[PDB]
């Protein structure tokens, strides 16, 4: 769950957009994977390998 | 039985804490309406028999089966009970309107009315249609000037209609 | 058999009710009325109470003395480790060897840890089957 | 809950009648009395911590044996002083609730109903709380009808304690 | 830090820092001296800032120190002033770093969860931070106060 | 006495709603059942609660019906741990010691007296 | 590591169990290298193989 | 995961046996306590936040670990640890409903000590917080359900130590 | 939910201590109270510091439309001589 | 590694040892 | 409501047969204690308020949640009801102790107490913990010398503790 | 444990237990009941044993509690009584095990190093153990006291 | 190594506890079965060679592993494997007397799979020979002692697999 490693205003517009039925599951997952949260957790602390 | 002033205090004792200033200007503004609210309840209690009889007459001109022989509205006593069941809900809606909170409405009027009407075989949907027809006449009668200063009362008639819909969904 | 509870027999209100406004009657029993709850028998000689004559205070620690087999066999066992026990005590007392090397723990802590069990070290042997 | 609203409703329901002009006038009195009581509630809210500490100190100065005598009922230890301050805060909270509500409805429900049972079993003198309430009445620093309305709910608690 | 953030944002794209990022790093290292001066002024006036912010908070929110409030009692009030001191220290860190990374990584990520688990109203903390912001900006010049309140505003936005 | 069946509560629920509490228990005390058993001169009581040879009874009416029931529990029953800001502890571990703590022997050294 | 190298060169095997490692670790603890060599060569295991 | 019923069926099936009298004994034992288990699980679901709050307040709230330098100083770490305690409570409730701690082995304890050691989380303080949570939980659910829940709480503490 | 309650944004109906759903009318679960504050404006985010919700820079329109427009081809046609029970 | 970063070296805390008199 | 003497008679009528001599010297022994039993009930009724207040004080110093705002022992009426619910169980335990049989304890104290506490939302386990703390103080106060002849009372304090445990398991 | 030690001593020689070792295991399991009884008596009289042993120690060795002594002060005296309780518990373990393996593996291996690192005189601990031995043997029968002091004597010999 | 008594004493000592009722329960349980354990150990010491001979004859004596190419073809390998089976039987007897399989962990199973894998010894055939030895041993010592011995036989087989 995200709430221990985010402030709260990072993926809010992505959540509101999916709850309204504007984006599919795949678009929400794609937008989720290219957020600043994913960059901070699984890209910055590790090597590319 | 609570009024709207009682409700914030009953939620303030629970946390054991003083009312902050935002709750206080929420309450002074509410008070500052004040006269409008009692103008509303004055208009409903001045015309209560007319509301009830016109709603019942529209109900039976609409649904003739209740006064058909064998209907639930049959017999001199069952019509007399149906006449002022509606007047009971009108009385408790006016109590909840003057209180600012639907605490007297839930506690003595709508508490256990559903299985009361189930145990008698009374169709609760027709009671709800009667409640809706009393509601329409009450909000129609509420927003006329009739010698009152001109202003907006919209947030009060929305609450008055909300009490009627709360009564209508709880019966059925 | 009988009409539902409360309903006066013969004057139901759902008699000629239309099907488009008929309401199903919820079932009601006498389970919650006070007269229907089961009492203790107590005429068949069954009082469901508790009082004197059912109190028991059994001792579990010193319930009363222990068997003769355990006693005789403890005396037996004690007549078996006595020689080796006194020999071990004798080996401990006069085994007053000196120390060597810089103390690691206060003034003690020299080459040997005190009271280390030697059978753990010397009791595990490297064996070569078909030895060299 | 004793408000001017709910007692008017209780008097209309006892006859089983609609709300007459009697009830509407009784409610209108609450409405043009409320403006000073809400100021009294704001002002007693703002000065709360200071008044509780001063009232506890005034009780300790008037009755010095409560800080000296050993036993659970006295404030000789630290938990006793904490519970004494907790009780004074309870009294001030009920006074503010009665101020904003408009009658002695909250404190009749929360404080005086079964109060002397506690003072008899837990061996607490009501004169201590009387001395605290007299300090709170003397030291709230209000003026006019704000003072007249706060004091009137203070001495109701004093009258029930005596 | 601005340098760190520029480096990561350039690292994800697998490129060196463009001349814009280097320009901005240069401008930052050139302003570092007044950044340290402002951090000085805010740092060594901490007692008055925390005290006067605590006052404005307790006058604006008497419920938190009212009988039973979250900060009710000597110890709880001391703990609340401790929290305000924490946030002032974080603001000084952010001022010297040139970016809210220190403030946000320490004290903002998961602050709602913590304060909900503690039973503290987050709006009271926001009020305290706003009061401290006014008190601290009162001691700075025009441009300095503008740049310093820049971080108090971010801390307030994150703490809604 | 107990209610006969649930239809009787439906029957007497209406005098409260129309004629007030004052007209409800007006009609209740002027019944033949009240004047037959208690008259004006006798405090009422639960009639024939126990069957004579039996031990057990039929749940006296204060226990049978408390102030409120299931209908109102959902609304004004209390709770545990209601975010209620208690008086704090500051040292919960020092209150009772652990196994190897020498704090268990502080009530023993006075006993050993050099005299 | 010095203990394993000692038993390998002077006894032709690895350390036996954990109790053997405490015996030599304390000899290196207080006496040092030359005392560790004396315990190995003067052992009863050395004498019989 | 396998509950008591699954474990009995597995023990019987791994021998090609039909469910004999001992299996019936265990199955009746579980079926008799199931209703108490459901009651306890409902009550625990009702008051999870207050249980965690009270356990943290009695165990490590004012100690030095919440002070600068402690493992749970910053807000990130405080939130992370309260989330961990929520995990422990929820999985103990699952284990109590199932009557079998295999879910704790599969979903909780597998690689937990190693994660805590790599992160630097103090194990003793965690075990003490779980012990404090056991007190509050047994308190809230009564004696029998408290012993049931304490079984799995102690299972987690033993797997963590 | 406790945050939403504590900051006076809205009351969320939860459970009782033993796990049963709260409700104001015992028929269905999670039925909450109403009155006198469900119809007040400017208190959408009350107690939240500087909550800018909507068009905060102005007061809002007077909210009056007290007339009924005949519905053409969109009047909800219900059955005659009966009541739509449920749906 | 970031800003709020735990180190045993910089941990002056009795969290790894349970000295509950401090 | 039976005493211990009426127990054996109510089981004697059921078989329709006279009490044999073994039941009679079972009863003359029970008479021959006699004074000890009333010494026990005298010690409990002399100190009843102390037992109740000390047990309640230990209960709230132990469980502070009941007096926490929102708790089950909050305000002035709920604490007043909790104070003497315990005094009711103490009264009926003393009645059952003087009767020699737990027939009055089951009839008019423990009959329907469980769903009474369920219908109110009262936690029955805390009531049981309060019963246990009253039990410990009562057996501590029972075996003490206050100008009374030295002897053993063990079979009587075991029965007195058994009445308390019967009350404690039936509430929860 | 006697069973454990017999098993290891038979394991080193790569043989099953001879009939002598099995005889001795049998005699041990037969005496286990009085072993548990003696452990009961020593276990549940621990308070008097520790108290009266502490007295005899402090009267025989007034220097350890004299001003500045190792056990000088309330806290140090409590810690010394804690140590005596440790050793009484170990003696009960050894009584139930039938052999000094529990006592020696816990509390005897490296005891001199520990007490030298702590600054405690080991002779004082030996005196305390002897005093506890007399106090504890006073509460047993003749044969029971003989068998129980059998372990106190070993603990004293190891603690010279 | 630790037997049942040592394990109970350790569990009690690791908590600073005195031996309470549960420890007494376990200790009585061991003391009641000790005499049966001694009887079984004596009988097994009496007939070790015949047990190993019969297990080898029923498990792998005429299979292809004893023919050219199989593990244990030559006389060296045959002697080595019968010595291994003797080891397993002796250590299972030790574990049965002690009532605790820790000796099997410390002296037998530690690094055994790795040695067998480096040598090329088939693990399945070894487990099957141990299973056949379990049959003969339970046969010779009767039902209760056979279940006791089979506990540690299955422990060895699980540690080897
Ligand atoms: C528009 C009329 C609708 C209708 C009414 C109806 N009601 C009944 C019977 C009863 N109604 C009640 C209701 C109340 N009692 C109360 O105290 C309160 C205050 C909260 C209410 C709302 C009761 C107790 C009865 C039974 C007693 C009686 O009336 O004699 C009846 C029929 C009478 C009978 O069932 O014998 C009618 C016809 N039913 C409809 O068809 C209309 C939709
Ligand atoms: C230590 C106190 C525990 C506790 C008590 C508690 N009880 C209630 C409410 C009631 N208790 C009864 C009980 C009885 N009525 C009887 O006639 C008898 C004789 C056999 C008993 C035991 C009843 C009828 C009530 C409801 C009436 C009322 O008290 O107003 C209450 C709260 C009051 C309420 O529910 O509004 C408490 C607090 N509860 C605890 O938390 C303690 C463990
Ligand atoms: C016995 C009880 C009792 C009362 C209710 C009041 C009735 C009343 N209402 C208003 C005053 C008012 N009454 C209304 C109400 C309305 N105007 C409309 O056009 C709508 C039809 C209706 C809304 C439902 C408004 C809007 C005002 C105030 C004018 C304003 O706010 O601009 C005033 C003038 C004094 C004042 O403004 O405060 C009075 C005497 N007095 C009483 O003694
Ligand atoms: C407009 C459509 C319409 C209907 C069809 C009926 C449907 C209907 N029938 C009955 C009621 C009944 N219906 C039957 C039917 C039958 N009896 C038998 O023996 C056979 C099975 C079958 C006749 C061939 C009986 C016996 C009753 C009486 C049931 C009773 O009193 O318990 C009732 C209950 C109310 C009442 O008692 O009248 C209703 C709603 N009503 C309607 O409004
Ligand atoms: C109003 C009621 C009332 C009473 C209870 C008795 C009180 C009382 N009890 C005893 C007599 C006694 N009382 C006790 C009781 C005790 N001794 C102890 O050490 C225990 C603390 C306690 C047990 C609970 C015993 C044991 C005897 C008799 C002495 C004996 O049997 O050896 C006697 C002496 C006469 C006799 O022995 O019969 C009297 C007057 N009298 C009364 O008028
Ligand atoms: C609803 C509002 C409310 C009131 C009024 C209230 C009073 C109250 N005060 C109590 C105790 C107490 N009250 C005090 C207070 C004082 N004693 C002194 O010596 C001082 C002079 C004085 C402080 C000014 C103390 C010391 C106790 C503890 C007494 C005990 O535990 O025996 C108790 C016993 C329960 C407990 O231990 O907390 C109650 C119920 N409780 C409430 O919930
Ligand atoms: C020269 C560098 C070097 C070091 C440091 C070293 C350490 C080392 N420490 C050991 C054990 C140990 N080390 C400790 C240490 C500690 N326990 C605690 O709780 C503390 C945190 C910590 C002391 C500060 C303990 C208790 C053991 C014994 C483990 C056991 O008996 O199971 C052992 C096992 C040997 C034996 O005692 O038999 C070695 C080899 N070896 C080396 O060559
Ligand atoms: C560096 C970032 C950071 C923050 C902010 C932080 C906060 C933090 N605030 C705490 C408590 C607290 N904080 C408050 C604060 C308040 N009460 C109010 O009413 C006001 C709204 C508010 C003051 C403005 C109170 C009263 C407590 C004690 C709560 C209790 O113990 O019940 C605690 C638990 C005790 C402690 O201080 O160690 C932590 C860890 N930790 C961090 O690492
Ligand atoms: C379902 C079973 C399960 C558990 C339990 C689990 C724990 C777990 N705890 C973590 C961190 C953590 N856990 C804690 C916990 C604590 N700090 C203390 O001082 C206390 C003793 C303790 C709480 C009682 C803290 C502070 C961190 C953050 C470490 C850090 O940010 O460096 C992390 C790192 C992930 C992250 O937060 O980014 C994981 C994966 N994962 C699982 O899958
Ligand atoms: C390459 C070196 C080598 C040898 C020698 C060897 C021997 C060997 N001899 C065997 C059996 C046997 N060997 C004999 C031999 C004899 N009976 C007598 O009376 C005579 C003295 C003797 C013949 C000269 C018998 C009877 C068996 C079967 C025993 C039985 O199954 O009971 C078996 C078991 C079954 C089998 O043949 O696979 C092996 C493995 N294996 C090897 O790898």
């Amino acid at each position: 769950d995200i709430s221990t490693f985010v402030i709260g205003n990072e993926i809010e517009n992505i959540k509101i957009q999916f709850i309204k039925g504007q984006i599919s599951v795949k678009e929400m997952i794609n937008a989720l994977g290219k957020s600043s949260v994913y960059l901070k957790e699984f890209y910055n602390p590790y090597p590319n390998i | 039985m609570l009024d709207a002033f009682a409700k914030v205090v009953a939620q303030a004792d629970a946390r054991g804490e003083f009312l902050s200033n935002t709750q206080i200007d929420a309450l002074s503004k509410m008070v500052k309406e004040g006269n409008q609210r009692l103008d509303i309840v004055n208009k409903v209690t001045s015309n209560a028999s007319a509301i009830v009889t016109n709603s019942a007459r529209a109900l039976f001109a609409e649904q003739p089966q209740l006064i058909q022989p064998g209907g639930n509205a049959y017999t001199s006593r069952r019509m007399a009970a149906c006449l002022r069941d509606m007047e009971i809900v009108l009385r408790y809606v006016s109590y909840a309107m003057i209180a600012g909170d639907s605490s007297v409405l839930d506690d003595r009027c709508l508490n256990g009315l559903r299985e009361t009407y189930q145990a008698l075989g009374t169709p609760g949907s027709s009671v709800a249609v009667a409640i809706q027809k009393m509601k329409d006449a009450s909000v129609a009668l509420a927003n006329d000037t009739t010698g009152t200063p001109i202003g907006d009362c919209s947030s009060l008639v929305a609450e008055l209609a909300g009490y009627f819909d709360r009564a209508a969904v709880s019966v059925v | 058999q009988l009409a539902p509870p409360g309903i006066p027999p013969g004057e139901d209100a759902r008699n000629n009710q239309s099907l488009r406004q008929y309401v199903a009657r919820p079932v009601e029993t006498y389970q919650k009325r006070s007269f229907a709850t089961p009492l203790p028998l107590t005429w068949t000689g069954e009082t469901e109470t508790v009082g004197a004559f059912d109190v028991v205070v059994p001792p579990q620690e010193k319930d009363l003395p222990v068997s003769g087999e355990a006693t005789s066999a403890f005396v037996k066992y004690s007549d078996m480790v006595r020689a080796e026990r006194k020999a071990a005590l004798q080996a401990l007392l006069s085994a007053s060897a000196a120390g060597e090397g810089r103390p690691t723990c206060g003034a003690e802590g020299r080459k040997f840890v005190s009271n280390a069990n030697p059978v753990l070290v010397n009791g595990v042997k490297c064996v070569e089957y078909w030895r060299k | 809950m004793k408000t001017p609203i709910t007692e008017a409703i209780a008097t209309a329901d006892n006859q089983g009648r609609f709300l007459s002009n009697t009830e509407l006038q009784a409610v209108n009195g609450r409405y043009q009395r409320a403006t000073a009581s809400l100021t009294a509630a704001k002002a007693l809210t703002g000065s709360a911590q200071r008044l509780i500490t001063g009232a506890a100190q005034a009780v300790y100065n008037k009755f010095p044996y409560t800080t000296q005598m050993p036993g659970p009922a006295y404030a000789s230890s630290a938990i006793g002083k904490a519970k004494c301050a907790r009780d004074i805060g309870y009294y001030l909270r009920m006074v503010t609730y009665c101020l904003v509500v408009g009658g002695t409805g909250p404190m009749d429900e929360y404080l005086v109903a079964g109060l002397e049972e506690i003072n008899r079993s837990f061996d607490l003198s009501p004169s201590w709380y009387i001395e605290a309430l007299q300090y709170i009445k003397n030291s709230h620093g209000l003026s006019g009808q704000v003072a007249n309305e706060a004091n009137a709910y203070i001495d109701y608690a004093i009258n029930t304690l005596s | 830090s601005i340098v760190t953030k520029s480096i990561v944002n350039a690292d994800a794209e697998a490129r060196y820092l463009s001349p814009g990022e280097l320009d901005r790093i240069k401008s930052f290292v050139l302003s570092g001296q007044r950044r340290l001066r402002i951090a000085q002024t805010l740092t060594e006036n901490r007692e008055r800032i925390v005290k006067q912010g605590g006052q404005q908070l307790f006058q604006r929110r008497p419920d938190v120190v009212s009988p039973g409030g979250n900060a009710y009692g000597e110890e709880m009030t001391a703990t609340c002033l401790r929290d305000l001191d924490y946030y002032l220290r974080l603001v000084t860190y952010g001022i010297i770093a040139g970016d809210v990374t220190p403030i946000e990584e320490i004290g903002l990520v998961g602050v709602k969860e913590m304060y909900s688990a503690l039973g503290t109203p987050i709006s009271g903390v926001a009020e305290g931070i706003r009061c401290m912001k006014d008190v601290a900006c009162s001691l700075l010049s025009g441009e300095d106060a503008a740049e310093v309140g820049f971080y108090f505003d971010y801390t307030l936005a994150a703490m809604q | 006495r107990d209610i006969y069946n649930e239809r009787e509560k439906i029957a007497w629920s209406i005098i409260i709603a129309t004629q007030g509490l004052e007209g409800f228990i007006d009609t209740l005390l002027n019944t033949q059942e009240y004047l037959s058993n208690f008259g004006d001169s006798i405090v009422p009581f639960q009639r024939r609660r126990i069957i004579p040879q039996r031990s057990k009874g039929e749940m006296p009416f204060n226990l049978k019906t408390p102030r409120y029931g299931i209908e109102f529990r959902s609304k004004l029953a209390a709770t545990q741990f209601s975010w209620a800001s208690p008086i704090r502890r500051f040292r919960p571990q020092e209150q009772q010691p652990k196994a190897g703590d020498p704090a268990l022997f502080l009530n023993m050294v006075q006993e050993m007296g050099p005299g | 590591k010095v203990i394993e190298l000692g038993t390998k060169h002077f006894l032709g095997r690895a350390p036996n169990n954990q109790a053997e490692i405490r015996f030599y670790n304390q000899i290196l603890a207080s006496c040092g290298l030359q005392a560790f060599i004396d315990m190995l060569t003067n052992s009863q295991e050395y004498a019989e193989i | 995961m396998q509950d008591a019923i699954t474990s009995v069926i597995n023990a019987a099936d791994v021998q090609g046996k039909y469910l004999d009298a001992n299996s019936v004994e265990k199955l009746r034992g579980y079926f008799q306590t199931g209703e108490l288990r459901v009651r306890a699980a409902a009550t625990i679901a009702a008051n999870a936040a207050t249980i965690i709050k009270e356990a943290v307040a009695k165990s490590l709230l004012y100690s030095d670990i919440t002070r600068p330098g402690g493992n749970m100083y910053t807000t990130r770490r405080y939130a992370a640890c309260i989330r961990d305690l929520d995990y422990y409570l929820r999985y103990a409730t699952y284990g109590m409903l199932a009557g079998d701690p295999s879910i704790l082995d599969e979903r909780v304890l597998n690689g937990l000590k190693e994660t805590y050691n790599s992160l630097g989380v103090p194990i003793g303080a965690t075990i003490q917080a779980i012990q404090a949570m056991k007190e509050v939980t047994g308190s809230l659910v009564g004696s029998d359900a408290g012993k049931e829940m304490g079984l799995y709480f102690d299972y987690i503490c033993s797997g963590l130590s | 939910a406790n945050v939403a309650g504590q900051e006076k944004i809205a009351t969320i109906s939860g459970y009782t201590w033993d796990g049963q759903p709260q409700t104001e009318i015992p028929g269905k679960p999670f039925v909450k109270s109403i009155g006198a504050m469900d119809y007040m404006d400017g208190v959408e985010g009350g107690d939240v510091v500087a909550a800018k919700v909507g068009a905060f820079w102005k007061p809002k329109a007077p909210k009056e439309v007290p007339y009924k427009r005949p519905m053409g081809a969109n009047t909800p046609e219900l059955p005659y001589n009966t009541v739509p029970r449920l749906v | 590694s970031g800003y709020g970063d735990y180190s045993y070296s910089t941990d002056r805390t009795k969290g790894h040892v349970n000295q509950y008199y401090v």
